[PDB]
RNA sequence: CGAUGUCGGCUCGUCGCAUCCUGGGGCUGAAGAAGGUCCCAAGGGUUGGGCUGUUCGCCCAUUAAAGCGGCACGCGAGCUGGGUUCAGAACGUCGUGAGACAGUUCGGUCUCUAUCCGCCACGGGCGCAGGAGGCUUGAGGGGGGCUCUUCCUAGUACGAGAGGACCGGAAGGGACGCACCUCUGGUUUCCCAGCUGUCCCUCCAGGGGCAUAAGCUGGGUAGCCAUGUGCGGAAGGGAUAACCGCUGAAAGCAUCUAAGCGGGAAGCCCGCCCCAAGAUGAGGCCUCCCACGGCAGCCGGUAAGGACCCGGGAAGACCACCCGGUGGAUGGGCCGGGGGUGUAAGCGCCGCGAGGCGUUGAGCCGACCGGUCCCAAUCGUCCGAGGUCU
RNA sequence: GAAUGCCGGCAUGAGUAACGAUAAAGAGGGUGAGAAUCCCUCUCGCCGUAAGCCCAAGGGUUCCUACGCAAUGGUCGUCAG
RNA sequence: CGUGAGGGAAAGGUGAAAAGAACCCCGGGAGGGGAGUGAAAUAGAGCCUGAAACCGUGGGCUUACAAGCAGUCACGGCCCC
């Protein structure tokens, strides 16, 4: 039974899903928009909003928190000073997912695009 | 007999003479009669409730039309009381005092495809002592040649739960008109924003 | 329909408003209503809250007393008619939140590990000071 | 009951 | 939650000190025994020249609990060790002094000598 | 386990009966607003690279 | 004998009744209580231990009682492998020997994949003469069915005494069963904190990896849970068993019977709970669409409605079911509350220092109760009546 | 027409079991008819008395480069012993 | 295949003549469709004849209240001659 739980396993355990989404999310706030598997893309929203959210509160905690996941602090400037101005004044979902129209030849794999928001 | 349709919202218990009570407590009211069944018509005596309003934007015609038909605002969810028939063109919890003992239905929750353990309660096999493979295993599930089947019925692993059930003879603990709510003393199948139906007690 | 408010309004009805607020650690005098056949008297309990578990008007403390040779627990809700009052003896300091590590310990060892809290000590001392 | 015991205890072969 | 095979202690001064479970003498199987049920039990470990010596195949009623258990105002009781105290046939102590608090449940079910000796009841 | 082995082969009747729910349903399809291309819903049109009316993708 | 695996245990039962208990009786060398013995009864129940491979048996502590049998001495494509059939070794014994012994002793390979019937669950198809959306009747099934202690009646009836009821009434348990998570108590794989070694970011401070598929430790929400909580066995009607009668001949008496009529079981039929119209005998009610174009049929377009697709879901293996799809609170964000953790970082002050104090119940923070269109459920498509004949 | 016959061919089981250590993956950019699987880059993870590096046996061109993907590779393949 | 002594297979056929299919078309190729050769091309090299099991496409009759070694006897319906 699943009853009322939150999260997807993704068939990994508890380290390498935290790495999963650590990378992904790193990969996101860099090139603006990725292509991944529609499952991947729809837990890495919630990921990402999170470190955007405190790159909107601006302050030294912040900032040390952020880099506990994406542990860059070049990428990390780059989401204070040019990303989360963007999103000054919008009230979360600063990321989107659209689903692509065909799959992966090799495993029949849905794919979807996350990307963020303007 | 008498009844009303109802929400299962959550339990708690209270402080009634130094004692704590266990309830759950039910949204139940109100509920519109939208149909009654009669002898001549149907063969049978009933009272169908309506419960819950719904944006008429998903109500279709033939749904409409019944509602119509009844002079009343549509409704999400129908269901019948049998050998009910109340005087009014309206059923609340206030038909129900304090004291009384209630039968409640609702849909128990669902476990799924359960195991022969969680579903029936076998005793499963041994964990160690060279136990191979069915430490949750059913066992035997017959005899031999004779009579070489297996018995229809036969407790077996299987879906287990979401299925209709009823407690019976429970207490009314408090009754609060002015919120639809009823207070019942002890426990009710299924999760909270189930739907559930409240009976007249058939216990003596 | 919140299902949760329609709860916490069944609960409204219950809930006290005139007991002092404790943390784990704090040594406490619950006051507690009991019943013996056929009279009714006032039993005192007295001892380290080593618990208190959260649930609104659900929420219970437990507390840990050391009877005649022999440790004693006690569960309470916070919300019970059958507490007359509660009594703030003595305000320890914890660092965690549950104590049960205290069952293993000396009469002595719990002494260290349970400072006085001296600071809500002397904000209890600064209360008080009433017109 | 203890009784005869008509068969040797068994063990699997292989096919090929 | 007392059962067969568990170890008590004994709170009283019978001369028992370590008693062990052999039935719980409640209907015709009851797992359990709590607070004012009473057990059969054996003597495991006395002291010199008691009321009962080690071996001796005894009832006794159990007085303290390590499970604990609640009461119907909603509050609960829970002890350091599981203790009993050691009855005759119509169910009076044997001993002459019970140590240690015991639980109230005790009174209601017929254990008021128990419940005198005993210097605290909570 | 004692090695369970199919006691009769299959007929070709009975073979054929297992396989009578073995049909694929073809792809739902949609035409695209803007380009008219058959597409499934709920994707970005992978022929012109529109979704709700605006340009997300270089096709 | 081109193999029907053989004791015992475990698991799971199911049946018989020559009945162990509980229910109903007659006789008693039945005062009462408690027994004896036979009759009716198979609904339910029939405990935990010590010894032995044991079945059996003995013993301990209880119990209403600790029933006896069948089902390949029920059940090894369900488990075990202690016992029994191999190969090793030894003792007693027999044999010159090799070796042997319903004599003993220690050890000794138990096979991932279920085709058919059967069984537990779940769908797909078609049918139920118009097509649809709801709500139902219940033929017929299944589930359940146990029992004890104490008190009152009453220290009364009965007894010299000890002892001690019928009938009726009230309370509290044991085991079992169904549900539930408010409480008690678990788990809670990253929800919080503390800790070690190492490597790294970035030197300090602060952090990240790894030490398990959580490095280790202390806690822990929702959920799923029992040790926790609610509730069930009935009541009640009916017909009966043994058994007891009323009236009453044959047979002037007598007779429960030959006419007729009563009483009478935990058992039988209803009643309770659950499934159920594939009940092809395919039921019923309420509502909706409707008189389409072409030559009981065909091709095509629609109506009411349905499906596809999507966001989801205490629903769930897939499927199904259920909710929602911008006329929207469905999930994801965000905000508030709950809840866990237990006072972040930074700075200031104190100490030579490990640290400590304040800022501060702080900071962080899964799932719970909600709000909020910020993100996504865009845009659509395909099916779908014209009602056969007495 | 049968010899658990002999040789070959094709069925059934079945779109089933499996695809060979639970050290682990993610994204971007190239190439190409075609890419989860080939090249590049960044991030992540695993070994490190080894899962690194040298000999000897044994193997015998498998080495390097160009051009290829029918088969071999447990999938794919533009890559490869 | 076996350390070795030793064991030990399978595998024949275009056409009279290569006249072995220029050239175009789809395709990455394989493969095919036209053109062409030939008396003949389902003689096209995976090549004489090309049986059977086995797999498929199209059509006729038939099947979702029915009991079986699958046939047989009878009658009726439908399709064909
Ligand atoms: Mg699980
Ligand atoms: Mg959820
Ligand atoms: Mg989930
Ligand atoms: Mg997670
Ligand atoms: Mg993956
Ligand atoms: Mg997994
Ligand atoms: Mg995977
Ligand atoms: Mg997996
Ligand atoms: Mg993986
Ligand atoms: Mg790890
Ligand atoms: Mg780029
Ligand atoms: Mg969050
Ligand atoms: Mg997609
Ligand atoms: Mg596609
Ligand atoms: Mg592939
Ligand atoms: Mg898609
Ligand atoms: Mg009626
Ligand atoms: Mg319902
Ligand atoms: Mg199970
Ligand atoms: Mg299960
Ligand atoms: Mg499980
Ligand atoms: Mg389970
Ligand atoms: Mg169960
Ligand atoms: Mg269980
Ligand atoms: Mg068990
Ligand atoms: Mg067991
Ligand atoms: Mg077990
Ligand atoms: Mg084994
Ligand atoms: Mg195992
Ligand atoms: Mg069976
Ligand atoms: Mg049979
Ligand atoms: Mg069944
Ligand atoms: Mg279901
Ligand atoms: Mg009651
Ligand atoms: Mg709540
Ligand atoms: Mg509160
Ligand atoms: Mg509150
Ligand atoms: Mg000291
Ligand atoms: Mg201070
Ligand atoms: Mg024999
Ligand atoms: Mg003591
Ligand atoms: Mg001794
Ligand atoms: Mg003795
Ligand atoms: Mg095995
Ligand atoms: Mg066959
Ligand atoms: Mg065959
Ligand atoms: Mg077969
Ligand atoms: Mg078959
Ligand atoms: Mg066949
Ligand atoms: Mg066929
Ligand atoms: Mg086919
Ligand atoms: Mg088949
Ligand atoms: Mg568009
Ligand atoms: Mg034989
Ligand atoms: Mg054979
Ligand atoms: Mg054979
Ligand atoms: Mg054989
Ligand atoms: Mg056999
Ligand atoms: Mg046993
Ligand atoms: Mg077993
Ligand atoms: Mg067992
Ligand atoms: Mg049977
Ligand atoms: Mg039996
Ligand atoms: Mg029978
Ligand atoms: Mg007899
Ligand atoms: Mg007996
Ligand atoms: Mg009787
Ligand atoms: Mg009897
Ligand atoms: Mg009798
Ligand atoms: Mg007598
Ligand atoms: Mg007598
Ligand atoms: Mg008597
Ligand atoms: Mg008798
Ligand atoms: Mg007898
Ligand atoms: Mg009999
Ligand atoms: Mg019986
Ligand atoms: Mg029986
Ligand atoms: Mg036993
Ligand atoms: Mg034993
Ligand atoms: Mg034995
Ligand atoms: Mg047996
Ligand atoms: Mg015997
Ligand atoms: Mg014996
Ligand atoms: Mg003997
Ligand atoms: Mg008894
Ligand atoms: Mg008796
Ligand atoms: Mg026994
Ligand atoms: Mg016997
Ligand atoms: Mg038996
Ligand atoms: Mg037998
Ligand atoms: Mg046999
Ligand atoms: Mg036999
Ligand atoms: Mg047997
Ligand atoms: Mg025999
Ligand atoms: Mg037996
Ligand atoms: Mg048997
Ligand atoms: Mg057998
Ligand atoms: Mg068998
Ligand atoms: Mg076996
Ligand atoms: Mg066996
Ligand atoms: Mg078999
Ligand atoms: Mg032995
Ligand atoms: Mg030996
Ligand atoms: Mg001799
Ligand atoms: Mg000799
Ligand atoms: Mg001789
Ligand atoms: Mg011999
Ligand atoms: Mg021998
Ligand atoms: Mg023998
Ligand atoms: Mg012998
Ligand atoms: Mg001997
Ligand atoms: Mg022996
Ligand atoms: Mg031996
Ligand atoms: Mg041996
Ligand atoms: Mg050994
Ligand atoms: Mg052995
Ligand atoms: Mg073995
Ligand atoms: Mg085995
Ligand atoms: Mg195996
Ligand atoms: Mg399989
Ligand atoms: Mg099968
Ligand atoms: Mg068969
Ligand atoms: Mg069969
Ligand atoms: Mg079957
Ligand atoms: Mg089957
Ligand atoms: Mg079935
Ligand atoms: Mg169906
Ligand atoms: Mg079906
Ligand atoms: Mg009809
Ligand atoms: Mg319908
Ligand atoms: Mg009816
Ligand atoms: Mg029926
Ligand atoms: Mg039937
Ligand atoms: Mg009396
Ligand atoms: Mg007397
Ligand atoms: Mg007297
Ligand atoms: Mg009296
Ligand atoms: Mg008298
Ligand atoms: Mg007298
Ligand atoms: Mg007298
Ligand atoms: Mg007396
Ligand atoms: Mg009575
Ligand atoms: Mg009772
Ligand atoms: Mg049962
Ligand atoms: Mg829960
Ligand atoms: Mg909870
Ligand atoms: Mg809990
Ligand atoms: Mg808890
Ligand atoms: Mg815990
Ligand atoms: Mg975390
Ligand atoms: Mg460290
Ligand atoms: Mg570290
Ligand atoms: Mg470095
Ligand atoms: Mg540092
Ligand atoms: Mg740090
Ligand atoms: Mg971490
Ligand atoms: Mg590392
Ligand atoms: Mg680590
Ligand atoms: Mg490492
Ligand atoms: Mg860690
Ligand atoms: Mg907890
Ligand atoms: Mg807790
Ligand atoms: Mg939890
Ligand atoms: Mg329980
Ligand atoms: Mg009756
Ligand atoms: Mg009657
Ligand atoms: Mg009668
Ligand atoms: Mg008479
Ligand atoms: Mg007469
Ligand atoms: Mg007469
Ligand atoms: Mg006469
Ligand atoms: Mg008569
Ligand atoms: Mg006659
Ligand atoms: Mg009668
Ligand atoms: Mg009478
Ligand atoms: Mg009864
Ligand atoms: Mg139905
Ligand atoms: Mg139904
Ligand atoms: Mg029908
Ligand atoms: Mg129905
Ligand atoms: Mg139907
Ligand atoms: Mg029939
Ligand atoms: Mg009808
Ligand atoms: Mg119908
Ligand atoms: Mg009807
Ligand atoms: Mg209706
Ligand atoms: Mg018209
Ligand atoms: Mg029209
Ligand atoms: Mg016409
Ligand atoms: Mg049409
Ligand atoms: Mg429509
Ligand atoms: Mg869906
Ligand atoms: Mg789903
Ligand atoms: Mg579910
Ligand atoms: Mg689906
Ligand atoms: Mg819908
Ligand atoms: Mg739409
Ligand atoms: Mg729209
Ligand atoms: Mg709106
Ligand atoms: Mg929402
Ligand atoms: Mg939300
Ligand atoms: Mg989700
Ligand atoms: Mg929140
Ligand atoms: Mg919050
Ligand atoms: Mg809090
Ligand atoms: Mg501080
Ligand atoms: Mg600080
Ligand atoms: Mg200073
Ligand atoms: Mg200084
Ligand atoms: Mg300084
Ligand atoms: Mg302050
Ligand atoms: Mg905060
Ligand atoms: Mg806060
Ligand atoms: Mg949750
Ligand atoms: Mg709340
Ligand atoms: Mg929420
Ligand atoms: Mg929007
Ligand atoms: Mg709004
Ligand atoms: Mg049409
Ligand atoms: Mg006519
Ligand atoms: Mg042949
Ligand atoms: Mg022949
Ligand atoms: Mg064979
Ligand atoms: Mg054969
Ligand atoms: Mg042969
Ligand atoms: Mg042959
Ligand atoms: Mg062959
Ligand atoms: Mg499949
Ligand atoms: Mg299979
Ligand atoms: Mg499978
Ligand atoms: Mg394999
Ligand atoms: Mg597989
Ligand atoms: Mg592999
Ligand atoms: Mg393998
Ligand atoms: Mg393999
Ligand atoms: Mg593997
Ligand atoms: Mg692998
Ligand atoms: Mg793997
Ligand atoms: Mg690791
Ligand atoms: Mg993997
Ligand atoms: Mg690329
Ligand atoms: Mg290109
Ligand atoms: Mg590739
Ligand atoms: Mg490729
Ligand atoms: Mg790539
Ligand atoms: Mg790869
Ligand atoms: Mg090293
Ligand atoms: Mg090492
Ligand atoms: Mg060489
Ligand atoms: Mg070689
Ligand atoms: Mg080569
Ligand atoms: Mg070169
Ligand atoms: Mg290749
Ligand atoms: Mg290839
Ligand atoms: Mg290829
Ligand atoms: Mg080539
Ligand atoms: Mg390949
Ligand atoms: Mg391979
Ligand atoms: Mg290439
Ligand atoms: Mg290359
Ligand atoms: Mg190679
Ligand atoms: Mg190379
Ligand atoms: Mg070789
Ligand atoms: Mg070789
Ligand atoms: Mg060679
Ligand atoms: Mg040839
Ligand atoms: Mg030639
Ligand atoms: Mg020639
Ligand atoms: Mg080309
Ligand atoms: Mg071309
Ligand atoms: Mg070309
Ligand atoms: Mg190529
Ligand atoms: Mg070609
Ligand atoms: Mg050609
Ligand atoms: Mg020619
Ligand atoms: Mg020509
Ligand atoms: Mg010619
Ligand atoms: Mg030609
Ligand atoms: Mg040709
Ligand atoms: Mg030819
Ligand atoms: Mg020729
Ligand atoms: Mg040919
Ligand atoms: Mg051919
Ligand atoms: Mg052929
Ligand atoms: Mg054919
Ligand atoms: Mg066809
Ligand atoms: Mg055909
Ligand atoms: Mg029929
Ligand atoms: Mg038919
Ligand atoms: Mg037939
Ligand atoms: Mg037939
Ligand atoms: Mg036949
Ligand atoms: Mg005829
Ligand atoms: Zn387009």
């Amino acid at each position: 039974m699943r009853h009322l739980k939150s999260g997807r396993k993704l068939n990994r355990h508890s380290s390498h899903r935290l790495a999963l989404y650590r990378n992904q999310a790193k990969s996101l706030l860099t090139h603006g928009r990725i292509t991944t598997t529609v499952p991947k893309a729809k837990e890495l929203r919630g990921f990402v909003d999170h470190l955007i959210h405190l790159a909107k509160r601006g302050d030294l905690h912040a900032r040390r928190l952020v880099l506990r996941d994406l542990q860059d602090v070049k990428l990390v400037r780059k989401l204070f000073d040019e990303i989360a101005p963007r999103y000054r004044d919008r009230q979360g979902g600063y990321t989107r997912v659209l689903k692509l129209a065909e799959r992966r030849r090799g495993d029949g794999a849905p794919l979807a695009l996350v990307e963020l928001v303007e | 007999m008498k009844g009303i349709l109802g929400v299962k919202v959550g339990m708690t218990r209270i402080f009634r003479d130094d004692r704590a009570v266990p309830v759950t407590v039910i949204l139940a009211g109100p509920c519109p009669v939208v149909q009654r069944r009669t002898p001549e018509k149907d063969g049978y005596t009933a009272v169908q409730l309506g419960f819950l309003p719904q944006n008429p934007k998903r109500v279709n015609r033939p749904l409409k039309g019944h509602f119509a038909k009844a002079g009343v605002e549509p409704v999400r969810i129908l269901r019948e009381i049998r050998d009910f028939n109340p005087e009014g063109d309206t059923v609340t919890v206030e038909i129900f005092k304090p004291g009384e003992r209630v039968d409640v239905t609702g849909t128990s929750k669902g476990r799924g495809f359960a195991g022969v353990m969680k579903r029936w309660n076998f005793a499963g096999g041994p964990d160690s002592h060279g136990a191979h493979k069915i430490h949750r295993h059913p066992g035997s599930i017959g005899n031999r040649k004779t009579p070489g089947r297996v018995y229809k019925g036969k407790k077996m692993a299987g879906h287990y739960g979401a299925e209709r059930v009823t407690v019976m003879n429970l207490e009314v603990v408090d009754v609060i008109p002015e919120e639809n709510l009823l207070l019942v003393k002890g426990a009710v199948p299924g999760p909270n924003g189930g739907l559930v139906i409240v009976r007249e007690t058939k216990k003596a | 329909m919140n299902r949760g408010a329609l709860i916490k309004l069944v609960e409204s009805r219950y809930v006290r408003t005139d007991l002092p607020e404790f943390r784990p650690g704090d040594t406490v005098r619950v006051s507690y209503k009991v019943k013996e056949g056929n009279r009714t008297r006032i039993q005192d309990f007295e001892g380290i809250v080593i618990r208190i578990r959260r649930n609104g008007f659900n929420t219970t403390f437990t507390v840990r007393k050391v009877s005649y040779g022999v440790g004693v627990e006690r569960i309470f809700p916070l919300h019970s008619p059958l507490i007359q009052k509660i009594d703030i003896v003595q305000r320890g300091r914890a660092r965690r939140a549950k104590l049960y590590f205290i069952r293993n310990l000396s009469d002595r060892e719990i002494r260290r590990k349970l400072r006085a809290d001296r600071k809500r000590i002397d904000q209890d001392r600064a209360a008080e000071r009433a017109a | 009951v203890d009784k005869g015991s008509y068969l040797p205890r068994p063990t699997p072969p292989r096919p090929i | 939650m007392i059962q067969p095979q568990t170890y008590l202690e004994v709170a009283d001064n019978t001369g028992a000190r370590k008693i062990m479970c052999i039935r719980v003498l409640k209907g015709s199987n009851a797992k359990y025994a709590t607070v004012g049920d009473v057990i059969v039990a054996s003597v495991k470990e006395a002291i010199p020249r008691g009321a009962v010596k080690e071996g001796d195949v005894v009832k006794a009623v159990v007085v303290r609990t390590k499970k604990e258990i609640k009461r119907p105002d909603g509050s609960a009781i829970r002890f350091d060790d599981n203790a009993a105290v050691i009855i005759n046939n119509q169910l009076e102590p044997r001993g002459t002094r019970v140590f240690g608090p015991v639980a109230r449940e005790l009174r209601e079910k017929g254990f008021m000598k128990i419940v005198s000796l005993a210097p605290e009841v909570l | 386990a004692k090695h369970p082995v199919p006691k009769k082969k299959t007929s070709k009747a009975r073979r054929d009966a297992r396989r009578s729910h073995h049909a694929l349903t073809p792809p739902t399809l949609v035409p695209c607003p803007e380009c008219k291309a058959m597409k499934p819903p709920h994707t970005v049109c992978p022929e012109c690279g529109y979704y709700a009316g605006r340009k997300v993708l270089e096709v």
